[PDB]
């Protein structure tokens, strides 16, 4: 069973308080054991 | 080999199509489910919700 949550605040982490919210519905049978993060750039490769 | 359908055909030779639906229940979480509801938003009456 899926689970990703997000938030978005106008301030690194600050002394502040905030919740996070579950953003998706995306039932998927994964023994996910992988983390990538996709950047982007201009240099055109 | 190849079908020589024509409408002079009788009714066991004739194009017939046919489909097959087949249910699938792996260990996975149901994803299609059927429709259901009814409409009442019933007030100041204790009712079954």
């Amino acid at each position: 069973y899926f689970k990703i949550y997000s938030k978005h605040t106008p301030i690194d982490l600050p002394q502040g308080f905030s919740a996070l919210e579950p953003l998706v519905d995306l039932p998927i049978g994964i023994n996910i054991t992988r983390f990538q993060t996709l950047l982007a750039l201009h240099r055109s490769y | 080999r190849s079908y020589g359908f024509r409408p002079t055909y009788g009714v066991g030779h004739q194009p017939y199509r046919v489909v097959v639906l087949s249910f699938e229940l792996l260990h996975a979480p149901a994803t299609v489910c059927g429709p259901k509801k009814s409409t009442n938003l019933v007030k100041n009456k204790c009712v079954n919700f």
